[PDB]
């Protein structure tokens, strides 16, 4: 979940 | 929240300061054309833009309060819409051209490369020409783009979160009207332009769906490979 | 034209009188439903609705002034959107249900009989629930449908069409002013209504791919009219 | 096309 990572700075 | 406590002028400033930079591509004007290479460039560019978009969404008033799951869903649904309206905005002062990057202008003729892409180019060109005749302002642009982020996936949601999203959407609407009132537009002219702007979002949705099918086509096709992030955004649809 | 010379009250009456009738589906085959059974009833229904839609379009102020070619293009782009917003409107006072016809009320569970149809159902039910919480009035509905007709294909070509779109915008605001809504409440609701059109466009494209998938399978034979409207999106 | 015929009648 790359999107989930980047949203979590 | 902090979004509802913002004035119209402050709302604009927050969105205006949150604007992502205009990225360059690895284009080489010595290299002539192709269609594997063009898509390779566009994929590389869009993948880097996504990283900035994600961190841009964080600075959009209200988006912070939402659940991580809600944030993921909204971006998964509107990421191509946001890329397109950004592309269209960058191409306003370039009639017949789509400024993907300052060093990558492209043409409708060069859209013939890649099957089915020329149709999407015409729609993007038509949107840019529409923005040009309306004389779309930068303050109106950042409003529309943030509306897309919150509205595109709101109809696919125990949860009083959809109510908070509509509240912010109403705030952006008030902001758009506030801007038009400054430009000396009559009360009738404010309603018309507001409608005109939001109707364009219907076509941006249409282009996105068309573009989404095109990207899925090149995925199941053996070339060109998509980035690990784009494949996740694409499988979301 | 004659559209621009209309008062918003006259504009409403014109559209309200132009409304197509609510058609019935075939009383056979009756539930329960399969894939071939349900799509057979839907194809037959939608085909007969198309004939009434085309006549309804002629009654829409400003649509007559357009060339025949432009009339073709607009209907080709928006025909499924118009059917959908019609379906959603009919299904408003039937929560959790979709009223395709007075004798054909479908559940979500029934949408699973066709592969990939249940996802479109949810989007349709969500739009219906959205219309319900907004308490969408009939005068607002007929405005939205005409907007879809004139707007959905105006960028794939026109100063006249935009002038009519403005007139309908003026009409929508008039209606809200009658309801006692404040100026702030007028712009806000206008925005809310027009943003739903973005989702209707999305549903149509999702539905268009569904019908194209059914066409390929050769199973349930689409009508020649539907095939022409479908091929326009290729 | 059929669509034309229905638009003229
Ligand atoms: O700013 C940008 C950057 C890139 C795009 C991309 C794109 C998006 C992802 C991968 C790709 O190869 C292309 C596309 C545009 C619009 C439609 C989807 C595709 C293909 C044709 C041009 C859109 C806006
Ligand atoms: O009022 C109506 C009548 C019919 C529809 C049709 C339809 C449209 C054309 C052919 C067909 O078999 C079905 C569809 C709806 C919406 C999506 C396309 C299909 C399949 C699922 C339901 C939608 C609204």
């Amino acid at each position: 979940k790359i999107l989930h990572r980047l949203l979590q700075d | 929240s902090l979004a509802l406590s913002l004035t119209a002028d402050q709302m604009v400033s927050a969105l205006l300061d949150a604007e992502p930079p205009i990225l360059y591509s690895e284009y080489d004007p010595t290299r002539p054309f192709s269609e594997a290479s063009m898509m390779g460039l566009l994929t590389n560019l869009a993948d880097r833009e996504l990283v900035h978009m994600i961190n841009w969404a964080k600075r959009v008033p209200g988006f912070v309060d939402l659940t991580l799951h809600d944030q993921v869903h909204l971006l998964e649904c509107a990421w191509l819409e946001i890329l397109m309206i950004g592309l269209v905005w960058r191409s306003m002062e370039h009639p017949g051209k789509l400024l993907f990057a300052p060093n990558l202008l492209l043409d409708r003729n060069q859209g013939k490369c890649v099957e089915g892409m020329v149709e999407i180019f015409d729609m993007l060109l038509a949107t840019s020409s529409r923005f040009r005749m309306m004389n779309l302002q930068g303050e109106e642009f950042v409003c529309l783009k943030s509306i897309i982020l919150l509205n595109s996936g709101v109809y696919t949601f125990s949860l009083e979160e959809k109510d908070h999203i509509h509240r912010v959407l109403d705030k952006i609407t008030d902001t758009l009207i506030h801007l038009m009132a400054k430009a000396g537009l009559t009360l009738q002219q404010q309603h018309q332009r507001l409608a005109q702007l939001l109707l364009i979002l219907s076509h941006i949705r249409h282009m996105s769906n068309k573009g989404m099918e095109h990207l899925y086509s090149m995925k199941c096709k053996n070339v060109v490979p998509l980035s690990d992030l784009l494949l996740e955004m694409l499988d979301a649809h």
